[PDB]
RNA sequence: UAUAUUAAUAAUGUUAUGAAUAAUUAUUAAUAAUAAUAAACUAAGUGAACUGAAACAUCUAAGUAACUUAAGGAUAAGAAAUCAACAGAGAUAUUAUGAGUAUUGGUGAGAGAAAAUAAUAAAGGUCUAAUAAGUAUUAUGUGAAAAAAAUGUAAGAAAAUAGGAUAACAAAUUCUAAGACUAAAUACUAUUAAUAAGUAUAGUAAGUACCGUAAGGGAA
RNA sequence: UGCUGACAUGAGUAACGAAAAAAAGGUAUAAACCUUUUCACCUAAAACAUAAGGUUUAACUAUAAAAGUACGGCCCCUAAUUAAAUUAAAUAUAAAUAUAUUUAAGAUGGGAUAAUCUAUAUUAAUAUUUAUCUUAAAAUAUAUAAUUAUAUUAUAUAUUAUAUAUUUAUAUAAUAUAAACUAAUAAAGAUCAGGAAAAUUAAUGUAUACCGUAAUGUAGACCGACUCAGGUAUGUAAGUAGAGAAUAUGAAGGUGAAUUAGAUAAUUAAAGGGAAGGAACUCGGCAAAGAUAGCUCAUAAGUUAGUCAAUAAAGAGUAAUAAGAACAAAGUUGUACAACUGUUUACUAAAAACACCGCACUUUGCAGAAACGAUAAGUUUAAGUAUAAGGUGUGAACUCUGCUCCAUGCUUAAUAUAUAAAUAAAAUUAUUUAACGAUAAUUUAAUUAAAUUUAGGUAAAUAGCAGCCUUAUUAUGAGGGUUAUAAUGUAGCGAAAUUCCUUGGCCU
RNA sequence: UAAUCUUAUACUUAAUUCUUAAGUAAUAUAUAAUAUAUAUAUAUAUUAUAUAUUAUAAGAGA
RNA sequence: AUAAUAGUAAAGAUGAAAUAAUAAUAAUAAUUAUAAGACUAAUAUAUGUGAAAAUAUUAAUUAAAUAUUAACUGACAUUGAG
């Protein structure tokens, strides 16, 4: 977020090097914004981004503009650390997984308004044709005289319900989630 | 918009699509060639 | 780059100190290469629909068309864990009778054996296996319109004192699975010969002309 | 409405495909061929160069001439993409095949040297898009070093005169139009943030391969069945004029044609003019007519503040007063619908339909959601990570968006609650057996799902928003009492693109 | 958790390379003995015996 | 608000009652442990301070502030539409 040219950032993903070791006391020095480190080092409560899953793999979660996660708890017994992601889903992440300190840049990205259709086209976004505009053969919402919704439940062109229908369900669900994201 | 001129020649494209070697290279094209040979065709491909 | 290397010699000219280093020609020895291959017939895999049932959904069309794969001059099958019925036969293939009979079917449409007796047929019997286990059998899901032998999932035997065969059981009978080979009659193509109440619009050109981007269609 | 062939009929009818021709002569053979002269047409083309294409049509068989420099291919290199190719076991798969990775191919692109003319081999060794302003500098004139006004301002070459290497080289100075245009340079604005891939010295080389080259190419030589007013890529495109590639003309070049000659009724087409009237036409001003500068000024209400409205309407200056080329320029307003620029039925609909930017809902934590995959591996999503991506509705913004979960769904919680397959062992029964046994069914015992039900939640999910009675002198109905329901139409709007009765009543 | 699954990344003999076998050197693990330090247990060093040269790391996990 | 601990059937509310993200999925009360905002008990009298709105947890910075003397200026003041 507040990073500007001239700032200095380290990374303690390998570990605390012999420079800083020779010269908590270390935690406050380390937990400056912009520098990366394992969630074990990152104190409980503080805001982070580019949160990893595994102790070896890269930062996956919380990458987009003005997004962030928050460290909620850490369990050295199970080698996990409960982290709240941007969605609000509380989630187990490996205790030795990587995460940068601070919120992501460009918080005001969301407030941008594209002026015109052409801007969307430039960005690489072709037009969405509504299901109600289509013929019945093309989309369930299609058909009807005048403009009608056909008494048809809001759903995709391939019949998957659009409003509220949980798509990841049953056995195939997320094992690592502690508390599901706030919904509606 | 007047129709009729759907053929728009370009030798290179023709040879890529309908040339002998294109037929030979594909399995389906090889089968076509064989079928034409069986029929008795003088001209198997472009 | 095979009118090639690589090496060994021989002849030629140059470099540096009789010996050494590169190039060109000519012999000798060494090193790799050329898929244009049928089609029909056979076997295997996957497998429609129109259609019929005066509708249609089981059923039918049909294991057909088609696509796919693989083999041989043919392939397949073949010397009974076969049939039969207390008498007997005694390999497989094709045809005639048996017989449109038994059998079976939304018991509709319709489908339909075998034994036995005849031909055709070739010498038609003969070991190649240390005699066969995740096999027979069972449950279950499928499976040639009758008649099974197959098969995914999983339980799973027996030694000839045994095992297979029929709703079931008892008697009897018959055969020996889980190892094998096999001409001949047959299919298709080509050739030769002979016979045509066949063809000159089924009588030789041309898969050409021409049509189509193309698969493909196709004259006189 | 049989098939094939032949021949009729309409009929010597229509038509002969945008078109400017004339004479003389080749030739006592020419409307059509060739030549000469005249006339016309195209001229940012009907010209000249080319690309693609094609029955070589060409100025032709005695036929389209390349080592390379404002020459192309071939070649080297790669993009998009392609590949019976590539890796006891790359992965997946009824077969076919498919996937991932390698390698190979693949131009529409990149590729050293050159008029001083230039040398490509072998061996060895370590670059989206647009812009060039302002300032500043010096130069030229007016006025009294400094002000005012005007052009000029990075590069492109010949001449002359100097200073150094020695008439050939290097540097310096001075001389020298305007308007376009090119390339190469420099600095730099905007978000939409801008390909890929293939070293250098030295020595030794270099006898320079193949293919393209005609003509046609806004067309009679290609794609349209035709010598078809259609379709067809690029570069030059004389001057005069102009803001210009508009428009007029046309230097040069090319062309004047498989139909001609006459006549020009009715009638049709495509044009020109029109008294008096001026929409009386008609479904409807359809069609036609209508431009008192195009430059410089000036330009309102409204408004989302955007000269949006505007190119405002009117109007002014310059020009012209009787007029006297073409081309650009064709009013003002009210309402309905849609924010807008866009898109759409190639060949009857361009719209009020689609899209849109914005708004809202929702799904998915990434070994995700979505889609594709006889079905997989896997691929897109994404080299992204919830301010992201997919799905759904609505459709910029202002003022706003009421009440309702009954139903269909979704969503959360309850052993509330049934039933499917799957199992031990053991009881009668039935069949059989002389007997045990064997074979069938049937019934018992612990451990049961999702579903369903119930109760919430969810309407910018799918959806819904009743009727009767009668009370303030008559009327109206603020009120009052009922039934029904999940709730009972709120704000607004209203004979609406929604109103049948209906040409509703009233006003303009 | 060696069920499953996901992700990432030397010499010598015998039949120039290729493979077998023997012993030796090198590393790792398991077992036994000896010595030393701390609170019957843990750590370090040395010696003997046995095994290995798809792996390691991370994650999910009956 | 979340989590843990142990613990038992009610809890919370009100005039009295119910509805609810209350409670036999184990709460409330209790004890711990994290986080989050927003407020400032006594002193307090708004005493005082500020032009008025205002203004009382602590600290620092910068600004402005009282009285009396000494010296200086010499009416430079008051009020104040717009
Ligand atoms: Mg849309
Ligand atoms: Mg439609
Ligand atoms: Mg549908
Ligand atoms: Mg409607
Ligand atoms: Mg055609
Ligand atoms: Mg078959
Ligand atoms: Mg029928
Ligand atoms: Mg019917
Ligand atoms: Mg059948
Ligand atoms: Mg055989
Ligand atoms: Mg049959
Ligand atoms: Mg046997
Ligand atoms: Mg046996
Ligand atoms: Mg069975
Ligand atoms: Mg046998
Ligand atoms: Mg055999
Ligand atoms: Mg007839
Ligand atoms: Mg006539
Ligand atoms: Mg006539
Ligand atoms: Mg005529
Ligand atoms: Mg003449
Ligand atoms: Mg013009
Ligand atoms: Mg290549
Ligand atoms: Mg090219
Ligand atoms: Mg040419
Ligand atoms: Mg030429
Ligand atoms: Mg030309
Ligand atoms: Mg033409
Ligand atoms: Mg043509
Ligand atoms: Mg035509
Ligand atoms: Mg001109
Ligand atoms: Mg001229
Ligand atoms: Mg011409
Ligand atoms: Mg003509
Ligand atoms: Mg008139
Ligand atoms: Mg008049
Ligand atoms: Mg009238
Ligand atoms: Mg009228
Ligand atoms: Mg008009
Ligand atoms: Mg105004
Ligand atoms: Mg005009
Ligand atoms: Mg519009
Ligand atoms: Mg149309
Ligand atoms: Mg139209
Ligand atoms: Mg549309
Ligand atoms: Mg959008
Ligand atoms: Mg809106
Ligand atoms: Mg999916
Ligand atoms: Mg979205
Ligand atoms: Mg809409
Ligand atoms: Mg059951
Ligand atoms: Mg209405
Ligand atoms: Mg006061
Ligand atoms: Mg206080
Ligand atoms: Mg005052
Ligand atoms: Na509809």
């Amino acid at each position: 977020d507040g990073l500007r040219p001239g700032d200095v950032v380290e990374s303690f993903r390998r570990g605390i090097p012999q420079t800083l070791l020779n010269e908590a006391i270390l935690s406050v020095k380390t937990t400056q914004r912009g520098n990366c480190l394992p969630i074990s080092m990152i104190p409980i409560g503080t805001i982070i981004h580019n949160v990893g899953i595994t102790p070896v793999g890269p930062g996956k979660f919380c990458r987009s503009a003005g997004t962030y996660a928050r460290v909620l708890a850490k369990l050295p017994e199970k080698k996990k650390a409960i982290v709240r992601l941007q969605s609000g889903e509380h989630r187990y992440v490996s205790l030795e997984a990587v995460a940068t300190i601070g919120v992501v840049s460009n918080i005001d990205h969301q407030n941008r308004s594209l002026g015109k259709a052409g801007r969307s086209r430039w960005l690489g976004i072709r037009p969405t044709v509504r299901g109600v505009a289509m013929n019945k053969c093309d989309h369930p919402h299609g058909g009807g005289r005048g403009k009608s919704k056909s008494n048809k439940l809001s759903m995709s062109p391939w019949g998957q319900l659009a409003k509220g229908y949980k798509t990841r369900r049953g056995k195939n669900q997320n094992r690592m989630k502690v508390k599901d994201r706030p919904r509606g | 918009k007047s129709r009729g001129n759907t053929y728009q020649p370009s030798t290179l494209k023709r040879k890529r699509t309908f040339g002998f070697l294109a037929r030979a290279k594909s399995k389906q094209g090889s089968k076509i060639l064989k079928r034409r040979k069986l029929k008795g065709r003088w001209f198997l491909s472009h």
